């Protein structure tokens, strides 16, 4: 997977796309700590405009 | 030499 | 024969009357 | 459709026995068969007799010409050099398939008169009286004669009818098969003292002219087998049952009180049997005869049952009632499903055995229990998934070699092994399960009705056999009358599991993938074993997750290994709600150790045993630890025991610790978790914090609240924490130190159980307790750091084994002057000095058991002293112990210690085929040939003994420590 270091107030805030996104099967596949999380490889860019609105 | 089986608790009827 | 002294064994004519009967009763 | 073997067919047998002489253990009397020819120019009439010399035969009251031979007598000749075992097993076959009375033949060939021709031709009936003698016979009956001096009855001296399926040929001559079904009168002319039971009804018992004799007239209207039919001769006391009226228990005198206690719960056996089949007992009487030194532990007979003595218990002895209460229970159900309904060929056997088998097992469910009926099938089918895994495997329903995996000829009952009679029977109730499975239970005891009522309609016929083979089932009939009822065959699971022979081994793993939240299951079958078969089946898999337990059905076609099955919610983590269990309750589960992406909390393949299967699953061990602790059933409490004991992390050992502390958990898993718990503490020893194992248990539940070390005194009527107690020192003795040394604190606690022992106060004995105390110091023994090779002498004992050897020197003098109730200290003392010996701190000498393996003794006793004496020349190589082992087989007067000694030297063999021994000279085969060929001619059990002998010592080919 692609580990992805955050905050732990912040870790929710990528899994409610995941129950939102309806483009594949499932975005977050495996749940390390609050402080790191996995992903398939494509939505770092995306998130960038996403943290604008954030 | 008996039930010694607690049934009552498991099934109750 | 001073340590572990074991009374022999004998045989009975009849051994089920002294294996199964109770004796006290 | 039944069409005899035998070109005639019986109707009527007269059995009168005179003279039975017990100073010289001789019968004298007459048979007098009346049979319709069937055929015409029936010439030559071929009867079924072993060990009788036949003075007389008259055939129609005509002097007729007789020729005796016996092929079994000698099987192979003397001077033939073949020593090989395929050879002798073929010529066994071929020997007593040429005595076989379900093929035309018979061992007493009578010729038809000449003047008779013309009376057989026109098929007109035949009167044939044999008159015979039994001179002194070796297994044909059971005789006892106790050297006490005074009359027969003042000593005690009884007659049995001894021997296994059809051995009624060793004291009467017959047609000594099961398909051959007549009306009997039988009369036995007694001693006035005795009394002389047998089957059917007593119609009168007349005097003799100076009345020191009477005769007992008994007269049997429903039409039984030559087999079914037995005697009891001896001065028995009768008590008639005072719940039900026709049934008569005897006893040996002095055991009234025994009898009177021990059979007082017959009548709810007689209940049960006769309310879930809708027949009432087909037969006239019942009656229980106890008798000393019995062939098997219960033998069942038309109308009769033979226990053995051992089987009486008084009212203040425990550990025994379930075991006498259900030998009891399995007599009647072959009561019903051996005796009334018999077998139509050897072939079908499967059948009876299965019945009698289920509707046993059905009794215990209703009486002991779901859990002891889950607990005793899965004992059942470890014993098959061993014994089929261990060699070839069982096939019911042979078509005729069917199975040429085995060392001897499954065509016959009396060349079997009683590894594969006890391992046949044992299948054969499991695959009835199985039929039940497939087909619902009140189905399966409505086909068992239909065969009853057609076997009673039957019974009550005159016609010879036009409907007389109605009380004879085959597999046919059985599966006709099972698509009868239901509509639905069972031809696959026929097919599968009885003319097949094999069980099937699963290999399960399992990943969750928490994208498409699936559990992914992989099963592969290991199907080139020699014991094993391929399963294609469907197959039950119950998964318990956090939203309850759901069941699956996965398709397990040949080439299929990953079943995907979907997953529910986690929703029961993000709120603590209760989790729903697999009855309708839920419990409050500690959600720590599990998994936070998988909602799955256990998975179970196959939970119901539908398959005859052995199942090894890779969970991951807080499954198998909530398993162990929130499971709604035994067998998946049992199983999660057997394999934390791979994992021995300290949850699992608050686990087992959990299991054990907690009532209203079924008292065998905590049994089980005792033995699971010392293996663990011996497995993290220097890391064990606080005291051995369950010390502080035994003291928190068994023990004085102001007194830790004093045990509290016994009462023993909870029936649940006896067993538990007297279970837990024995797990407690396996703890060892990082020394490998038993703790001195564990020694010092058994050591303390046993000295405040008191046993005033409860209204139970006390042998079972004291003898697993003997036990638990048994377990204790490491073995001693001889130096040198030093002889073992009393000075450098060790400090430990003196105080072992000062308690097992008292329990067994006091068992000299205050004996227990089967000398169950005895035994324990017996296996605690070989224990001792087998280990080097007693010197090895065979002598004491060698003396308790006198005749006088015990049985249990006896049998104790012979497994010591087999593990010594086992472990010493001695030549003239062994000598002495196979003299006792050759000449003892009890046949069930010869067997026990021939099965007791198969499992632990002096050598194996693999072993360069000392003791494999030519002298050694020779005399095992000799005792296969000759020596063991009269029993039928010891001829497959002696050949379960010479496979295990010498192999399938010939011997090769020969020239």
């Amino acid at each position: 997977g692609v580990l992805i270091e955050c905050d732990p107030a912040m870790k929710q805030f990528l899994l409610y796309l995941d129950e939102s996104n309806a483009l594949g099967k499932k975005f977050i596949i495996q749940d390390i700590d609050d402080t790191h999380v996995f992903v398939i490889a494509e939505l770092v860019n995306v998130l960038q405009e996403r943290v604008g609105e954030l | 030499p008996w039930n010694l089986s607690n049934d009552e608790y498991y099934y109750p009827k | 024969v001073s340590t572990f002294p074991l009374i022999a064994a004998r045989p009975f004519t009849i051994p089920y009357l002294t294996a199964l009967l109770p004796s006290e009763l | 459709g039944f069409e005899s073997p035998r070109p005639y067919k019986l109707t009527h047998q007269v059995v009168c026995i005179n003279n039975i002489n017990f100073q010289r253990k001789s019968v004298v009397g007459f048979v007098e068969l009346t049979i319709f020819p069937t055929v015409a120019n029936l010439n030559r009439i071929k009867l079924n007799s072993k060990q009788c010399r036949i003075y007389r035969v008259r055939i129609n009251d005509l002097e007729a010409a007789f020729i005796y031979n016996d092929p079994t007598l000698e099987v192979c000749h003397s001077e033939s050099k073949q020593r090989n075992l395929n050879y002798f097993s073929n010529a066994y076959a071929a020997a007593v398939s040429a005595v076989d009375p379900d093929a035309g033949n018979g061992e007493l060939c009578i010729k038809v008169p000449s003047e008779l021709w013309k009376h057989v031709d026109e098929l007109k009936v035949l009167k044939i009286h044999i008159n015979f003698s039994l001179d002194q016979p070796k297994g044909g009956l059971h005789f006892v004669v106790p050297s006490v001096e005074g009359s027969m009855a003042e000593r005690g001296a009884h007659v049995f009818s001894c021997g296994y399926q059809n051995s009624t040929r060793f004291w009467f001559p017959c047609v000594d098969s099961y398909s051959e079904l007549c009306t009997w009168k039988l009369e036995f002319t007694v001693d006035a003292a005795m009394v002389a039971v047998s089957n059917g009804d007593l119609v009168e018992t007349v005097y003799t002219h100076d009345m020191r004799k009477k005769t007992f007239h008994y007269m049997l209207t429903i039409p039984t087998a030559a087999s079914n039919i037995s005697l009891a001769i001896g001065p028995f006391e009768i008590l008639v049952d005072p719940y039900m009226h026709e049934v008569t228990h005897f006893c040996l005198p002095q055991l009234l009180p025994l009898l009177k206690h021990t059979t007082s719960y017959l009548h709810e056996v007689f209940e049960f049997y006769e309310e879930i089949l809708t027949c009432r007992y087909p037969y006239s009487c019942f009656k229980t005869v106890f008798i000393d030194e019995a062939y098997v532990e219960v033998a069942a007979y038309a109308s009769m049952s033979i226990f053995s003595t051992n089987l009486l218990h008084s009212a203040m002895i425990i550990d025994e009632t379930p075991l006498t209460r259900r030998c009891l229970a399995q007599s009647l159900a072959q009561q019903f499903f051996g005796c009334f309904i018999s077998r139509m060929s050897w072939s079908d056997e499967w059948v009876l055995k299965g019945i009698s088998g289920y509707i046993y097992g059905l009794w215990m469910k209703k009486t002991f229990g779901v859990n002891e009926y889950r607990h005793w099938i899965k004992e059942e089918l470890d014993k098959i998934v061993a014994y089929e895994l261990k060699t070839g495997g069982v096939l019911l329903h042979p078509i005729f070699n069917p199975a040429s995996h085995l060392h001897f000829s499954i065509k016959h009952p009396h060349t079997l092994s009683w590894e594969y009679y006890s391992m046949f029977q044992c299948k054969a109730h499991l695959v009835m399960r199985l039929i039940e499975n497939r087909i619902s239970m009140e189905f399966m005891l409505q086909v068992f009705n239909k065969l009853l009522s057609l076997a009673s309609t039957a019974s009550s016929q005159k016609f010879q056999s036009h409907m007389w083979s109605q009380m004879l089932v085959s597999t046919s009939g059985f599966l006709k009358s099972i698509s009868n009822v239901s509509g639905k065959d069972i031809q696959p699971l026929i097919k599968q599991w009885v003319d097949q022979s094999g069980v099937v081994k699963f290999y399960g793993s399992f990943a969750f993938n928490r994208k498409r939240n699936v559990l992914e299951l992989e099963i592969k079958q290991d199907y080139t074993s020699p014991g094993t078969q391929k399963y294609v089946g469907p197959l039950k898999v119950t998964v318990q997750e956090l939203d309850g337990s759901f069941n699956h059905t996965l398709q397990i076609e040949e080439n299929s290994l990953k079943h995907d099955i979907p997953c529910h919610s986690k929703s029961r983590r993000n709120k603590k709600k209760k989790i729903p269990l697999m009855n309708g309750e839920e419990v409050d589960m500690d959600l720590s150790a599990m998994d936070a992406d998988s909602p799955l909390l256990w998975i179970r393949i196959d939970p119901d045993m539908s398959v005859l299967r052995k199942v090894e699953f890779e969970q991951a061990d807080f499954m198998w630890q909530y398993q162990l602790r929130y499971e709604r059933d035994v067998v998946a409490q049992q199983e999660s025991i057997l394999a934390l004991e791979k994992f021995p992390t300290p949850a699992s050992r608050l686990a087992l610790t959990d299991i054990l502390e907690q009532e209203q958990c079924f008292y065998r898993v905590r049994m089980s978790a005792c033995f699971c718990l010392a293996k663990i503490a011996n497995s993290m020893v220097s890391t064990w914090t606080g005291p051995p194992a369950m010390k502080s248990l035994f003291t928190r539940m068994f023990c004085c609240k102001s007194c830790p070390n004093i045990v509290k005194t016994n009462n023993f009527m909870s029936f649940q924490s006896y067993f538990l107690q007297k279970t837990m020192p024995v797990a407690m003795a396996l703890l060892r130190d990082v020394h490998n040394l038993c703790p001195k604190e564990v020694l010092t606690f058994i050591l303390d159980l046993i000295k405040y022992n008191d046993n005033r106060k409860n209204k139970f004995s006390d042998n079972y307790y004291r003898a697993e105390m003997i036990d638990a110091l048994a377990n204790s023994v490491t073995p001693a750091v001889s130096v040198n090779n030093e002889v073992r002498t009393l000075d450098n004992l060790n400090p430990d084994v003196r105080l072992i050897l000062e308690e097992i020197t008292r329990f067994l003098n006091m068992e000299k002057l205050l004996p227990s109730y089967r000398h169950t200290i005895t035994v324990s003392c017996l296996r605690a000095i070989r224990v001792l010996q087998k280990n080097g701190h007693v010197p090895s000498d065979p002598a004491l058991f060698k003396s308790y393996a006198e005749y006088g003794h015990f049985v249990d006793i006896r049998i104790a002293a012979l497994e010591a004496v087999v593990d010594y020349t086992k472990v010493d190589r001695s030549y003239e112990e062994l000598q002495w082992l196979l003299n006792m087989i050759q000449n003892d007067p009890v046949p069930y210690v010869r067997h026990k000694i021939l099965n007791m030297l198969t499992k632990n063999p002096p050598f194996t085929k693999n072993m360069e021994s000392p003791l494999c000279n030519e002298a050694l085969v020779d005399q095992l040939w000799k005792l296969m060929n000759s020596g063991t001619s009269h029993d039928w059990r010891l001829r497959c003994g002696a050949v379960d002998l010479y496979f295990t010592l010498f192999g399938l080919s010939r011997p090769s420590c020969l020239p």
